[PDB]
């Protein structure tokens, strides 16, 4: 049994925002034991309130629960880029078991936007030496986390053996994504230039690596 | 026949003070003298008889009860006294007729850490009669709200574990406690000295 | 001063059996209740059971009944989870959780209060046998960034380090990509200062647990 969140919830800085959790009279309607945790990238999930309201030493007083029926709610006050996270509800059941809700991804909208800074590496001679070659473009320290990549070969789109990650966040708040470019060799040395173009909000950033450069 | 003293005394794990161990011993030979003639007690206390006499003695039965304390508690296992453990744990009579033998467990029972495991009663709702073990886990209800078996404010887990660790002060290292009780009842006495 | 400890990522055929180990350390082990939450990569938590070890009591999610076995070792300070008859869909990170409080007995496992977790252990679920990564330098030439590439490893995941733990900021490790040959590749990425680029040292610690290796690469600036 899943407890049913939001998929998203976002709101600016200094907002209140709340994350629901809707379950039945067997769980969150039939008893107090509802809880709420956080959970950023790569980490295990941390406490924030349990038994509905009750708030844990370290926790900042901006987190509150309540509950009302079936339906839970977390509300965070005061956001800060730094509470984007994923928020769990878990619940207590008519079964003695424990459940979780689905998960709410909480997002802080309104930050100060940021360009993407862009470095462009050609094939590393080991990397060479070893019969391979990959192009890699790393895009750093933009927000909104959105942007497009765009390869190009001399001046021809390029789309065969591109792979892009979804942009993740650095630890100044900012955003970061990869993109990598696979080529054999031959396909390296036989063009003039290789170009990874990062679209971010209306700007366009480009940047270019050619074997011959030295 | 030799009563089997080296199943209590030379055991490898000691039970929990709360949940004290309790072996009977009948129907054999008590050479006493090889402990008391042993420098490995750091405590030999005999409040019925001196121990000497005892290996010119029989009783009906022994019973050894067993369990890890901590040192400046070893004081409370004596007839007449209290504190947490003479008043949750383990209570001796005022006409105790017995012994009591504790050595110092440091090297045993504490790790680099600390070791967890020995337990102590540290709230119960009245003290305990003598000879009476209590190893019940209600979470005690210091307040005038019902807890409902969970622990929180006002609501305490009855049992807290020994800090156990090499580098304690001695009053807090663990000490492995064996209290010998001799009943005598008006049947036929079955141990006794050589 | 509780902390949980768990042991290390590996793969697991189909059908076959894992056991996760988490050792607790700091603190009573037996009196508290420890459960185990699974999360598939990029999904949401789930609870599998938990037990109370001096009760001797334990619970869980019905779907794990009859494959998920929760045991505790209270000599060792250890709680272990073993699942059985592996499918693909077992492939999650696999967390330690301790209780943050304590319940008589008659009463519950766990109310979902969970105060101090593991580090996560990674079980992988496949066919595919494990490959060390191939740790290639992307060299650098105000500030400049520099890095190294992790390529074709299996499976997840892959720890790196700068300079042994000593150089933490400016770093970005970026997540996996899963390349057309079914193999994981990232980056890990630092910016720093480009007069330093001639006399301090750059080395990525790459560590891939599931193939028990430890790749150190120098990252040295291009100077063609
Ligand atoms: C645990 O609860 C389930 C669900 O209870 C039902 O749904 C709740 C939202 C609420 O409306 C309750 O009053 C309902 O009974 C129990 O499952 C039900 O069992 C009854 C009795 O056999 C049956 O008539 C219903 O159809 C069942 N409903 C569902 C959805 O399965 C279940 O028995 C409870 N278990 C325990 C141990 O109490
Ligand atoms: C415990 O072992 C020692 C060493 O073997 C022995 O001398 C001693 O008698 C034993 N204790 C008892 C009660 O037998």
């Amino acid at each position: 049994l899943v407890l049913t969140q939001p998929a998203s919830v976002s709101g600016s800085p200094g907002q209140s925002i709340i994350v629901s959790c809707t379950g039945t009279s067997s769980d969150v309607g039939g008893y107090k034991f509802v809880s709420w945790y956080q959970q950023h990238p790569g980490k295990a999930p941390r406490v924030m309130i349990y038994d509905v309201s009750n708030r844990p030493s370290g926790v900042s007083n901006r987190f509150s629960g309540s509950k009302s029926g079936n339906t839970a709610s977390l509300t965070i006050s005061g956001l800060q880029a730094d509470d984007e996270a994923d928020y769990y509800c878990s619940s207590y059941t008519n079964s003695s078991t424990v459940v979780f809700g689905g998960g709410t991804k909480v997002t802080v909208l309104g930050q100060p936007k940021a360009a993407p800074s862009v470095t462009l590496f050609p094939p590393s001679s080991e990397e060479l030496q070893a019969n391979k070659a990959t192009l890699v473009c790393l895009i750093s320290d933009f927000y909104p986390g959105a942007v497009t990549v765009a390869w190009k070969a001399d001046s021809s789109p390029v789309k065969a053996g591109v792979e892009t990650t979804t942009p993740s966040k650095q630890s100044n708040n900012k955003y970061a994504a990869s993109s990598y470019l696979s080529l054999t060799p031959e396909q390296w040395k036989s063009h003039r230039s290789y170009s990874c173009q990062v679209t971010h909000e209306g700007s366009t950033v480009e940047k270019t690596v050619a074997p011959t450069e030295c | 026949n030799l009563c089997p003293f080296g199943e209590v005394f030379n055991a490898t794990r000691f039970a929990s003070v709360y949940a004290w161990n309790r072996k009977r011993i009948s129907n054999c030979v008590a050479d006493y003298s090889v402990l008391y003639n042993s420098a490995s007690f750091s405590t030999f206390k005999c409040y019925g008889v001196s121990p000497t006499k005892l290996n010119d003695l029989c009783f009906t039965n022994v019973y050894a009860d067993s369990f890890v304390i901590r040192g400046d508690e070893v004081r409370q296992i004596a007839p007449g006294q209290t504190g947490k453990i003479a008043d949750y744990n383990y209570k001796l009579p005022d006409d105790f007729t017995g012994c009591v033998i504790a050595w110092n467990s440091n090297n045993l029972d504490s790790k680099v850490g600390g070791n967890y495991n020995y337990l102590y009663r540290l709230f119960r709702k009245s003290n305990l009669k003598p000879f009476e073990r209590d190893i019940s886990t209600e979470i005690y209800q210091a307040g005038s709200t019902p807890c409902n078996g969970v622990e929180g404010f006002n609501c305490y887990f009855p049992l807290q574990s020994y800090g156990f660790q090499p580098t304690n002060g001695v009053g807090y290292q663990p000490y492995r406690v064996v209290v010998l009780s001799f009943e005598l009842l008006h049947a036929p006495a079955t141990v006794c000295g050589p | 001063q509780v902390q949980l400890v768990q042991s290390g990522a590996e793969v697991k055929k189909p059908g076959s059996s894992v056991r996760v180990s988490c050792k607790a350390s700091g603190g009573t082990f037996s009196t508290y209740p420890i459960s185990w939450v699974r999360q598939a990569p990029g999904q949401g938590l789930e609870w599998m059971g938990g037990i109370i070890p001096i009760f001797g009591t334990a619970k869980s999610a019905q779907k794990f009944q009859g494959r998920v076995t929760i045991t505790a070792d209270e000599f060792t300070s250890t709680a272990y989870m073993e699942m059985s008859s592996l499918r693909s869909e077992d492939t999650a990170m696999y967390y330690c959780a301790r209780e943050g409080r304590r319940y008589g007995s008659g009463w519950y496992i766990s109310t979902g209060y969970f105060d101090y977790w593991g580090q996560g252990t990674l079980v992988t679920v496949s066919s595919a046998s494990t490959k060390g990564p191939s740790v290639f330098p992307l060299a650098p030439s105000g500030t400049a960034a520099l890095g190294c590439l992790v390529k074709d490893y299996f499976p997840e995941p892959v720890t790196v380090s700068w300079n042994s733990g000593a150089l933490t900021s400016g770093v970005h490790t970026f997540p996996a990509v899963l390349q057309s040959s079914g193999l994981y590749s990232l980056s890990s990425v630092v910016t720093v200062p480009s007069s330093s680029l001639g006399t301090q040292t750059y080395i990525c610690n790459v560590n891939h647990k599931p193939s028990n290796t430890k790749v150190d690469k120098r990252v040295e600036p291009k100077s063609c």
